[PDB]
């Protein structure tokens, strides 16, 4: 897989890591998300990712809570770029590209 | 909280008892609170 994702933890270090070889990834409480947190304040999608051949685009599903890129809400979709951090709460997932 | 039940926003309370239960937790975080459907 070229894109790779690394998840920190609330203390501020990273653990494990997910591939994002599928072309979605979706972040929430749902089981059908590929990756799932069992966190009452999470919703259901929370933040969905398309890989086009183009780029990665990530969407933003969370009408409750927003997920933040950068240390901002992304209200509308953004083209991921290598380098680009997605903050949920307090957890977020750093985006590498290849 | 089932996976089809409400979706509280995150509020300073929320937060602070994270932040709380970070401080009461220790390396034993490795089993957060984040599952991967894909494998690794």
């Amino acid at each position: 897989p070229t894109r790779r994702l690394v998840t920190i933890k609330r203390s501020g270090v990273d653990g494990p890591h997910f591939p994002l070889s599928l072309s979605t990834c979706l972040f929430g409480r749902g089981i059908e998300c590929d990756i799932r947190i069992q966190l009452p304040v999470v919703s259901k999608q929370h933040c969905k990712i398309e890989i086009h051949e183009q780029e990665a685009i990530l969407h933003n599903f969370s009408s409750t809570n927003p997920t933040q890129v950068n240390g901002s809400v992304i209200d509308e979709p953004v083209r991921l770029k290598h380098g680009d951090v997605i903050t949920i709460i307090d957890r977020s997932f750093r985006y590498e590209n290849e | 909280v089932d996976s089809q039940g409400p979706t509280p926003v995150c509020t300073p309370t929320f937060l602070e008892r994270r932040k709380s239960q970070v401080a009461e937790l220790n390396d034993d975080d490795k089993d957060d609170e984040i599952v991967f459907k894909q494998p690794i």
